[PDB]
C-alpha cells in the first residue's frame, strides 16, 4: 500500500514546520505590461509560474 | 504614449515629517494591542486560521504575531523583534512587545513637542545601561543542583500557559530532557535543544500517559516480518550508505558477447550485496539501521544472522538514536569498528500504537539524546503543548546556562522603576524627562497583569508602586490569579535574568531604532 | 521640419528641469545629514524593508528615471567607492552648485566663463585646505582615530555607542595592518569579516581576535572544538572519484567491475589519508564533501568544514600561514601532502549565537586577523550596524593611510567660502561672479547641518563666518579656523578641540567630484528624448 503516501502527511508537517522567519505573500501583478516585463526579463533558466485567478 | 518626465518612478510613493514618527508610534501600539490580552497566568487563548488550512490556538506571542500579516514596516519590524526575542531565550515573547509599545508611545509624547529623536535616544539608552545595572542589583542566585527550586522556576514558566494544568508533569518532562541532553565534550559544553530533544506528538490517549523516553522513538517499521520485534540488549549499527547494487557515477557500459557474462554479471551482483551483508554480520549485531534503502537480498543475509534490519530513515533521526544509544554512524560497512557498534540501549521494541508501528529504543544507559512523546485530545492541543514544553526546555537552559534569578509578577519592573526614578532626581538637565518617562514605562507589565486579572488597576498600581517605596520592596509584586500585591519571595514566582535583559534590551532598542525614522519611500522596483 | 520621432528640449527649458532632477535628488537625502539628521526606512514592492542613513545605500536602492538625478546617484556611489564617507555631503555639494551656476547662467553669463570659475575655485580650494585647514594626526596619537570614527559615527544607529564601537573600529584596522613594498603601511579593509545576528544588545557585540565563518561542521559526529588547531585549505572536492567527459570505462571481462567500483572511492580514501597523515586536525574546503569522506574525518577526529567561500577562504588561510591547495600534485608527478602546508591557530571553535552556530578561528599566528559579530534587536538594525560600521572601518583607513584631517562641523566650509569670496575679486570679471557662487554654494553643508537640528541656520551661520572671517584677516586668530558647529547645543565651538575630524582626503574627492559632476551637467543645453 506504498501508494497511498503515509510520507505525505509528514511532507505537510515539515512544510508546516519549514521556518522561523515571515513566510511573504505571493507577487501580485496589477498590469498586463506588468506581466508582460516580469516574464520579458528574469534570467532565462529561472521558471515563472503565474496563478490566473 | 504619452510621456510626463519624471525624476522617480511614477509608483514610488515618498512620506516624511510628523506624520511618519506617528504612523510608526501607533502601528507599534497596535502591534502591542493585539497580543496585550495574552500575557498574565489569566490570558486567553487565540484562534489563528493558517492560509494554508490549517488552525493554531495559542496564546503565545511570536505565534499569534508570525501568523499575522501587516503591511505598515513598523509593524513588520514589531514581527522581528518578537521573532528575535523567541529565537535567542524562547521567553517573554509578549513582554517585549508590550514594553516596545509603551517605550514608543512615551517617546511620541516627547515628539510632539520640540525634543529631537536623538535626545530621546540618548536618554534611552542611559536607562537601558541603569535597567540593565538594577537587574543585575537585585537578582539572586539558585542552586542548580537543586531539582526542586528547578521545577519551581519551570513551573513559574509555564504558569501562565495552557500547560499548567499539567504542571508537575510538564515540569519533570522538561527538566530530564534538558538535564539529560545536557552534553560535554573536548572542553566545550553544550544543551543543543533544537537538534536533540525530539518532541513527538502522536494524538490520542490522554496527557496525562505523556513522558520523556529514555531513548529514541521513531515512526518505522522493520523491513520484513521474520525481523525480530523485541530485543532485550540490542547491539545497534548505524548506516548512511544503501545496503543495494547501484550504479557507479562513472559511464560504465558493459559489452556481453559470450554466453554467460549475463548470469555472471547477475550472480555478481548478488555476490556484492552478500559480502557487504557479511561485511556487517562480522561485527554481531542484532540492530542495523540505515538511512537509505536496504535489498531484499540484504534483508535475507541479514537475517540469516537475525538480525533486524530498518531502512529510510532520517538523518536527524539517525544522528538523535546514535547520541542515545552511543553509537558512531558509519558509511562503509567494511570499516565498522567495534567501538561504531552501539552498545548502551538497553531494549529495542516495536509496539503498535492505534493503527501505525512504531519503533522503540527506551532503555539506553546515560542517554544523550530523548523523544518527548505527547499524548493528547488532537493536533491543535499537541501542538500547544509542545509550544509550551519548548518554553519550558528554553527557560530550563536559561537557568543551566545563567544561574541568575529574578522576581516576577512585575516585582522586577517596579523596582527598576523606581530605581531609575530615584536616580533622575539628580541629573537637572533636558534628558531626565524622557529617562524618567521611559523609567515608568516598565509599569505597563504590572498593569497588564491586574487588568486580565480583572481587578482595579489604578488602586492596586499606586499601592504597589507606594510599596516600592520603602526600603526592601524589591520583590513584591502582583498576585496575577486573586489580584492582590503579595511578596514574590512567597508565591515563588520567579524568571532567569537572561529573559528579563533580553526582554528589556530588545524593547529599549527597537523604540531606539523605530525613533530614529522620519521619511518613508516605497514602491521602487527591487532591482535585483 | 526635423521630423525626428522623440521630444526636444532647448535652453532655459532643460536647464531648468536639470536643476530641478537635482535639487530634488539633494532634497530627498538633506534630512539625512550630520548627528542631528535621521534614518530613512524603504520599502520594496515585494514588502522588504531597508532602514539607512547612508546616502549611496538610498540613491542606489531608489529607482530613477532622469539622467542628471542618475548622474548624481553615480556620483554618490563613487565617493562611496573611493572615500567611503561623504556620501550625502557630495550629492548636496553638486546640487547647490548646479543650482548656482544655472541662476548665473539665467543672468546670461555664459556657461563656459562659469566652469571656468569653478575649476578656479576648486583648484584653489583645495589647494587653501592642503595648506591651511589640515591638522596633522602625528601629534595627536591614538584618540586622533577615536575622535575620527565618533565623528564618522555619528547620525548613524551606533552613534550614541560610538564610546565602544570607535574602540571597537580602531582595534579592528590596527589587526590588519600590513607594509607592502615601499615599506608603506597598508591597511586592507573589506578583509575584517562582518557578522550580523540579531539578539543581545549592541554593547555585546564582539570583535573575535581571529576569523569567524558562517558554517558549521559537515558531520555531528565531528568534534566542535580542536585546541591546537592545524588547519588544511582545499581547493578541491572531497567525493566519489568520476572519470572526465573524454574518459569512458568499457567492461568485457566481467571480473574487472567490482575493482573499478572500488577504486572509484579508494581513490578519496587514500587522499583524505594522506592529509589526516600529514597530522591536520581543521580541513576547510571550497568544494562539497559527501557522506564516505565525513565519516572518515569524524573517525579520524578532526574538523571538516565544507562549502567554504572563497574570500573567507584565502582570509583563513594566510591569516593561519598556510597554502590554498586545488590539488595534491607535486612536481614529482605523485600525489602528496606537507605538513608545510598546514596552518596553525590557537584554537577553533563552533559556537552558539541565537539559537544558531558558527565556526570561529581564534588567534591564528604569522599572521593577525579580525572579524566583528553585530548584535542588535531585528534584522534592518543590523543591517544598518553593518552599514555604519563599514562607514567607520574606511575613515579609519583614510585616516591612518594619509596623516592629515580636517576640523568638521562645517568649519571647513566656512573658511573656504569665505576665502574663496575673498579671493574671486583677484581674478577675471565673470569667472570673478562664478567663483563667488562656488563659495556661497559650499555654505550649503552647515546650513543643512543647523536645519536638521532645528536651530536658528541664519544666526548659526553668519556667526561661524564672522569666526572664520576674523581668523583670516587677523593674523594672530589663527586658532579661529577649527571653529566649527556644536550642534548639541547650537553654537559654534573649537571642533579641533572637541575632537570632530575628518580626513582630508573625503573633503578633498567631495569637491573635485561635486564640481566634475556640476560641469557636467551645465555643459548641457538640448535634450533630444527619442521615442523607445
Ligand atoms: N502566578 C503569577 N502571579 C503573577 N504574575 C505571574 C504569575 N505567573 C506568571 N506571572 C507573570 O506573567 C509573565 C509571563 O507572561 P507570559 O504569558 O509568559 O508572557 P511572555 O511569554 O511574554 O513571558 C511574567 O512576567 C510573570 O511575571
Ligand atoms: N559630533 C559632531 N559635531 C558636529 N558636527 C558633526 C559631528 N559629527 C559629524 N559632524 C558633521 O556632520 C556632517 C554630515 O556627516 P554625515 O552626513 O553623517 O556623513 P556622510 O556625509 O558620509 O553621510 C559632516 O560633514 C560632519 O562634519
Ligand atoms: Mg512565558
Ligand atoms: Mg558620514
Amino acid at each position: 500500500f506504498l501508494q497511498q503516501y503515509r510520507k505525505q502527511r509528514m511532507e505537510e508537517m515539515r512544510q508546516q514546520l519549514h521556518k522561523g522567519p515571515q513566510f511573504k505573500q505571493v507577487f501580485e501583478i496589477s498590469s498586463g505590461e506588468g506581466f508582460l516585463d516580469m516574464i520579458d526579463k528574469e534570467q532565462k533558466s529561472i521558471v515563472i509560474m503565474v496563478h490566473i485567478y | 504614449g504619452h510621456r510626463p518626465v519624471l525624476v522617480l518612478s511614477q509608483n514610488t510613493k515618498r512620506e516624511s515629517g510628523r506624520k511618519v514618527q506617528s504612523g510608526n508610534i501607533n502601528a507599534a501600539k497596535t502591534i502591542a494591542d493585539i497580543i496585550r490580552t495574552c500575557l498574565g497566568p489569566k490570558s486567553m487563548m487565540k484562534m489563528l486560521l493558517d492560509p494554508m488550512g490549517g488552525i493554531v490556538m495559542t496564546n503565545d506571542g511570536n505565534a499569534i504575531l508570525r501568523e499575522i500579516q501587516v503591511q505598515h514596516p513598523a509593524a513588520k519590524s514589531m514581527i522581528e523583534i518578537s521573532r528575535t526575542q523567541d529565537e535567542e531565550v524562547g521567553d517573554g515573547t509578549t513582554s517585549v512587545i508590550i514594553l516596545a509599545g509603551e517605550m514608543l508611545s512615551v517617546a511620541e509624547h516627547f515628539l510632539e513637542q520640540q525634543m529631537h529623536p536623538t535626545v530621546v535616544i540618548s536618554a534611552y539608552r542611559k536607562a537601558l545601561d541603569d535597567m540593565i545595572s538594577t537587574l543585575k542589583k537585585i537578582s539572586i542566585p539558585v542552586d542548580i543542583s537543586d531539582s526542586d527550586m528547578m521545577l519551581n522556576i519551570i513551573n513559574s514558566s509555564i504558569t501562565t500557559k495552557a500547560i499548567s494544568r499539567w504542571s508537575s508533569l510538564a515540569c519533570n518532562i522538561a527538566l530530564d530532557a534538558v538535564k539529560m541532553v545536557q552534553f560535554e565534550e573536548n572542553g566545550r559544553k553544550e544543551i543543543d535543544i533544537k537538534k536533540y530533544a525530539r518532541v513527538e506528538k502522536i494524538p490520542g490517549g490522554i496527557i496525562e500517559d505523556s513522558c520523556v523516553l529514555r531513548g529514541v522513538m521513531i515512526n518505522k517499521d522493520v523491513t520484513h516480518p521474520r525481523m525480530r520485534r523485541y530485543i532485550k540488549n540490542p547491539r545497534i549499527v548505524l548506516l548512511d550508505s544503501s545496503l543495494e547494487y547501484k550504479k557507479g557515477e562513472s559511464q560504465t557500459d558493459i559489452e556481453i558477447t559470450r554466453e554467460e557474462d549475463f548470469t555472471r554479471i547477475l550472480q555478481m551482483e548478488e555476490e556484492y550485496i552478500q559480502q557487504l551483508c557479511e561485511d556487517i554480520i562480522q561485527l554481531k549485531p542484532d540492530v542495523v539501521i540505515t538511512e537509505k534503502g536496504i535489498s531484499d537480498l540484504a534483508q535475507h543475509y541479514l537475517m540469516r544472522a537475525n538480525i533486524t534490519a530498518i531502512r529510510r530513515v532520517r538523518k536527524t533521526d539517525n544522528n538523535r538514536i546514535a547520541r542515545a544509544c552511543g553509537a558512531r554512524i558509519v558509511s562503509r560497512p567494511e570499516e565498522l569498528r567495534e567501538d561504531d557498534v552501539g552498545t548502551g540501549a538497553g531494549l529495542l521494541e516495536i509496539k503498535k500504537i492505534g493503527d501505525e508501528y512504531f519503533t522503540f529504543i527506551t532503555d539506553c544507559k546515560d542517554p544523550k539524546a530523548c523523544t518527548i512523546l505527547l499524548r493528547g485530545a488532537s493536533k491543535e492541543i499537541l501542538s500547544e503543548v509542545e509550544r509550551n514544553l519548548q518554553d519550558a526546555m528554553q527557560v530550563c537552559r536559561n537557568v543551566l546556562l545563567d544561574p541568575q534569578l529574578v522576581p516576577g509578577g512585575g516585582a522586577s519592573e517596579m523596582a527598576v522603576a523606581h530605581a531609575l526614578t530615584e536616580k533622575s532626581k539628580a541629573m537637572t538637565g533636558v534628558e531626565q524627562w524622557p529617562y524618567r518617562a521611559v523609567a515608568q514605562a516598565l509599569e505597563v507589565i504590572p498593569r497588564t497583569l491586574i487588568q486580565n486579572c480583572g481587578a482595579s488597576t489604578i488602586r492596586l498600581l499606586t499601592s504597589l508602586r507606594a510599596k516600592h517605596t520603602q526600603e526592601n520592596c524589591e520583590t513584591w509584586g502582583v498576585n496575577g490569579e486573586t489580584g492582590t500585591l503579595v511578596d514574590m519571595k512567597e508565591l515563588g514566582i520567579w524568571e532567569p535574568l537572561a529573559v528579563k535583559l533580553q526582554t528589556y534590551k530588545t524593547a529599549v532598542e527597537t523604540a531606539v531604532l523605530l525613533l530614529r525614522i522620519d521619511d518613508i519611500v516605497s514602491g521602487h522596483k527591487k532591482k535585483g | 521640419p526635423l521630423s525626428v520621432f522623440g521630444d526636444r528640449s532647448t535652453g532655459e527649458t532643460i536647464r531648468s528641469q536639470n536643476v530641478m532632477a537635482a535639487a530634488s535628488i539633494a532634497n530627498i537625502v538633506k534630512s539625512s545629514l550630520g548627528p542631528v539628521g535621521l534614518d530613512k526606512m524603504l520599502v520594496d514592492d515585494i514588502g522588504d524593508v531597508t532602514i539607512t542613513n547612508d546616502g549611496a545605500t538610498i540613491l542606489k536602492l531608489l529607482e530613477v528615471e532622469h539622467p542628471a538625478a542618475k548622474v548624481l546617484c553615480e556620483l554618490a556611489d563613487l565617493q562611496d567607492k573611493e572615500v567611503g564617507d561623504g556620501t550625502t555631503s557630495v550629492v548636496i555639494i553638486a546640487a547647490e552648485l548646479l543650482k548656482n551656476a544655472d541662476e548665473l547662467v539665467k543672468q546670461k553669463i555664459h556657461p563656459t566663463s562659469v566652469i571656468s570659475g569653478y575649476r578656479l575655485a576648486c583648484k584653489e580650494a583645495v589647494r587653501y585646505i592642503n595648506e591651511n585647514l589640515i591638522v596633522n594626526t602625528d601629534e595627536l596619537g591614538r584618540d586622533c582615530l577615536i575622535n575620527a570614527a565618533k565623528t564618522s559615527m555619528s547620525s548613524k544607529i551606533i552613534g550614541i555607542n560610538g564610546d565602544f564601537f570607535a574602540n571597537m573600529v580602531v582595534d579592528a584596522v590596527l589587526a590588519i595592518k600590513y607594509t607592502d613594498i615601499r615599506g608603506q603601511p597598508r591597511y586592507p579593509v573589506n578583509s575584517v569579516n562582518i557578522l550580523k545576528a540579531h539578539g543581545r544588545s549592541q554593547m555585546e557585540s564582539m570583535l573575535i581576535s581571529g576569523y569567524a565563518l558562517n558554517c558549521v561542521v559537515g558531520s555531528q559526529g565531528m568534534p566542535k572544538r580542536i585546541v591546537n588547531a592545524k588547519i588544511a585549505c582545499l581547493d578541491f572536492s572531497l567525493q566519489k572519484t568520476k572519470m572526465k567527459l573524454g574518459v569512458q570505462v568499457v567492461i568485457t571481462d566481467p571480473e574487472k567491475l567490482d575493482q573499478i567500483r572500488q577504486r572509484e572511492s579508494d581513490i578519496t580514501k587514500e587522499r583524505i589519508q594522506k592529509i589526516l597523515a600529514t597530522g591536520a586536525n581543521v580541513i576547510l574546503t571550497t568544494g562539497g564533501i559527501d557522506d564516505m569522506c565525513l565519516k572518515y574525518f569524524v573517525e579520524a577526529g578532526a574538523m571538516a568544514v565544507r562549502r567554504v567561500l572563497k574570500r573567507d577562504l584565502k582570509r583563513i588561510a594566510k591569516a593561519s600561514g598556510a597554502t590554498i591547495l586545488s590539488t595534491l600534485a607535486n612536481l614529482e608527478g605523485e600525489e602528496t601532502f606537507e605538513a608545510a602546508m598546514l596552518g596553525q591557530a590557537e584554537e577553533v571553535v563552533q559556537e552558539r549565537i541565537c539559537d544558531d552556530e558558527l565556526i570561529l578561528i581564534k588567534n591564528t599566528k604569522a599572521r593577525t586577523s579580525a572579524s566583528i559579530i553585530l548584535r542588535g534587536a531585528n534584522d534592518f538594525m543590523c543591517d544598518e550596524m553593518e552599514r555604519s560600521l563599514h562607514d567607520a572601518l574606511c575613515v579609519v583607513k583614510r585616516v591612518l593611510e594619509s596623516k592629515s584631517v580636517v576640523p568638521g562641523g562645517g568649519a571647513v566650509e566656512a573658511a573656504l567660502s569665505i576665502y574663496l569670496e575673498n579671493y574671486a575679486t583677484s581674478m577675471g570679471s565673470r569667472e570673478q561672479l562664478a567663483i563667488a557662487e562656488f563659495a556661497r554654494s559650499l555654505l550649503v553643508i552647515p546650513n543643512t547641518l543647523a536645519v536638521n537640528a532645528a536651530q536658528d541656520s541664519t544666526d548659526l551661520v553668519a556667526k561661524l563666518r564672522a569666526f572664520h572671517n576674523e581668523a583670516q584677516v587677523n593674523p594672530e586668530r589663527k586658532n579661529l579656523k577649527w571653529i566649527g558647529l556644536d550642534l548639541s547645543n547650537g553654537k559654534p565651538r573649537d571642533n579641533k578641540q572637541a575632537g570632530v575630524f575628518e580626513p582630508t582626503i573625503v573633503k578633498v574627492k567631495s569637491l573635485k567630484f561635486a564640481t566634475e559632476a556640476a560641469i557636467t551637467i551645465l555643459r548641457i543645453d538640448d535634450l533630444i528624448k527619442l521615442h523607445p
